[PDB]
């Protein structure tokens, strides 16, 4: 078993008017850039 | 606001061979604005690679 | 068993007058530039 | 097995009169550029 | 097995007036450029 | 069994008028650039 | 507002060949705005390949 | 408002062959406005690709 | 509102030759306006392949 | 605000042969803004490789 | 068995006066550009 | 503001072989802007590779 995760949880954001960024982003590896 | 011209003569993004040519010219330099993402490569190389992945941003502008 | 993933959950946002960004991405693994 | 997911869940937002953007993207893996 | 989804649920949005984006995104993995 | 994970919990921000980024990244191992 | 002209003879993204020639004029430069996602690529190979994926933002103005 | 024109002499998108000209003039340079996805090359190679997917944004304004 | 003409001899997306010209003129420039969506190429190849797809988003305004 | 012209004869992006040519001209230099993500490689090789992934900001103005 | 799917569940929008955008969106992979 | 012009006769990226040219020129210089993430390499091998990844940031500005 392998495993890579992201977990975000629960965002309280009443009368806003400013600026907000809620941001989630996961990504997987093993990745092999090959130069001969 | 955003990228408008005014005053005499002013140019933007321009063509090659403004000057007194016999040979050849290609292509020109390049200008990037703020806030923004631009990974670069300049390369004189025989065989040249750029590969690029997952990208996120709010990317705004507020101004009330 | 090889797993990748996101899990982002409720958002509370009444009355809303700004501006919001509610944002969640998943990218897979194993990718492989070659240069011969 | 392999997986990639995003699970997004419950927006609650009445009387809204600003800008709001809700957003959910999944992209999978193993992609593979060659140059010979 | 191999899987991509998004799941989203349940948007409460009355007596809206302004302006509201409810976006869901699904994308397929294992592509290929190739210059030979 | 093989492991990497982001836990992110809880974000409180009612009434934001400023500039917030609450943001996640999970990157996986084992890559391997190659030059003969 | 946006991308607006006004005054004497102002120009945007021009045209190749406004010198003298007598050879080969090919392409121009480049200008970006603010707030954007641009990954960018300038090459003198013999061989070139760019690969972009998964881009995502808001990209918003309010002005009220 | 968005993209108006006014004054003297103003130009966008121009063509080529605005000099003098005895050999070849093709294409010409670039510019982009605020709040966008654009990725950008620019290449002078023997070959050249370029390849993007998964683009996603609000892209919006109010002025109430 | 969007994308009016006044004032005198103003222009939008001008045709190529506007000079003296003995040999060859081909297009010219380009101008985007704001809150769009539009992956860009410039290429002097020999062969050029784009591919896109995906792209999604409100694109609206308000002025109540 | 953001990447506006006036006064006169100003430049951004230019094109190659603006001198005297009896030669090769290919290209040019290359200018970058604030508040950005953006790997960089210079190379004269033989062959040459770039790879790029996983980037996430914010990349955003408030003027209120 | 291969799946991509979208799931977007119930909209409350009585009274709208203003403007809403409700969009859900599903794409396919497995895409290849080949250029020889 | 950001990457604005005026004044006389300046320039932002310059294209190659504005003095006198029998030879060959290619390329040029970079400059780059503050608040930025740019791994950079100048390289004059017989072959040569650069990888990177994983970069994360806020990159923004206020001035409210």
């Amino acid at each position: 078993l392998d495993n890579v995760a992201t977990y975000a949880g629960q965002f309280n954001q009443d009368y806003l008017s400013g600026m907000a960024a809620n941001m989630s982003g996961t990504f997987g590896g093993a990745n092999m850039p090959n130069l001969y | 606001g955003f990228g408008n011209q005014g005053g005499f003569g002013n140019s933007r993004g321009g063509g090659a061979g403004l000057g007194n040519n016999q040979g050849s010219n290609m292509g020109g330099g390049m200008n990037f604005g703020a806030f923004s993402i631009n990974p670069a490569m300049m390369a004189a190389a025989q065989a040249a690679l750029q590969s690029s992945w997952g990208m996120m941003g709010m990317l705004a502008s507020q101004q009330n």
